[PDB]
């Protein structure tokens, strides 16, 4: 419905293990009660949900692949278990539910490159 | 409450300068700070929200900076239309508090 | 687009009850946002009086909790301020502004000017 802006880095490298952590900051209209954050994979011109979490108070964000906690405007995200096939464009989608109204923010994408040893 | 101390109280500047207005929060508020432009005898107009994002329609010369307790509003290239009074504002903890205001003089 | 227009008496004698109405158009109070009242003293900063939400919920500044009542008329799309036992310290320019829950003031009314004089 109503929209807000989501910023995230364009390119992120993995570690040898498969650690790809980035920051997803959203231009919040204000301080919200329920915020649902979602990570989306555009690897093959197709969308696949990866993370999915929601918190109904201040900074109590607790997510499987995704380890990460939220700090106000910025959610600190980490993705484990990345193979070279996991390479793709990851979109951080932020939904703030309550209080009304509904604000939706779609990030341009974080291209994560993963190789394997 | 939470005190937002705004400096300078009033300044003088010529067109083309780069002016910085500071607003020091007595307690940490994170990124929940906004900047408003009140023109002489006019309505306040929101410029900067989430401490770094321009309101829809704000010219690019306006930029918001700051982290934690210190916040700055920056005009890259000053213009005649920008002569107004600028206020900072928290939205992390009720009650909501503003700054004392900073007034722009054409030198 | 969302428009807010203040309305009220020019002057208020001391110890009266202050009444202003903020007529909102192009958006409905009950849908979702928090609707605030703001005054600005001559020569000082901006003071936040309080809000009323879509939910009917109220919150006022602890400075002005006892002297302030903010009420709304759902049919007319208005939300009003009631400030009682006024003093000369209440001479100010009164604004009504839209808001998200603890957020930036998305829209402002033109603001109305009120003078506490005898």
């Amino acid at each position: 419905c109503k929209a807000m802006h989501v910023a995230q880095p364009a390119v992120v490298l993995a570690s040898s293990r498969g650690i790809a952590s980035f920051v997803c900051e959203y231009a919040s209209p204000g301080k919200a009660t329920e915020v649902r954050v979602t990570v989306l994979r555009q690897a093959d011109s197709q969308v696949t949900e990866v993370c999915a979490a929601t918190y109904m108070m201040g900074n109590e964000l607790t997510f499987s692949i995704c380890t990460g906690t939220s700090s106000g405007n910025q959610v600190n995200l980490t993705i484990q278990g990345l193979r070279a096939m996991d390479t793709g464009l990851y979109i951080c989608k932020v939904e703030l539910m309550y209080p009304p109204p509904y604000y939706l923010g779609i990030g341009n994408g974080t291209q994560i490159y993963v190789i394997d040893p | 409450d939470i005190q937002m101390t705004q400096s300078p109280s009033s300044l003088s500047a010529s067109v083309g300068d780069r002016v910085t207005i500071t607003c020091r929060a007595s307690q940490n508020v994170g990124t929940y700070v906004a900047w408003y432009q009140q023109k002489p005898g006019k309505v306040p107009k929101p410029l900067i929200y989430s401490t770094s994002y321009r309101y829809s329609g704000v010219p690019s010369r306006f930029s918001g900076s700051g982290s934690g307790t210190d916040f700055t509003l920056t005009i890259s290239s000053l213009q005649p239309e920008d002569v107004a009074t600028y206020f900072c504002h928290q939205y992390d903890t009720y009650p909501l508090t503003f700054g004392a205001g900073t007034k722009l003089e054409l030198k | 687009q969302v428009q807010l227009q203040e309305s009220g008496p020019g002057l208020v004698k001391p110890s009266q009850t202050l009444s202003l109405t903020c007529t909102v158009s192009a958006y409905s109070i009950t849908s979702g946002y928090y609707w605030n009242w703001i005054r600005q003293h001559p020569g000082k900063g901006l003071e936040w009086i309080g809000y009323i939400g879509y939910d009917g919920s109220n919150n006022y500044n602890p400075s002005l909790k006892s002297r302030v009542t903010i009420s709304r008329d759902t049919s007319k799309n208005q939300f009003s301020l009631k400030l009682s036992s006024v003093t000369a310290a209440d001479t100010a320019v009164y604004y009504c502004a839209r808001d998200y829950y603890s957020g930036y003031f998305d829209s402002w009314g033109q603001g109305t000017t009120l003078t506490v004089s005898s």
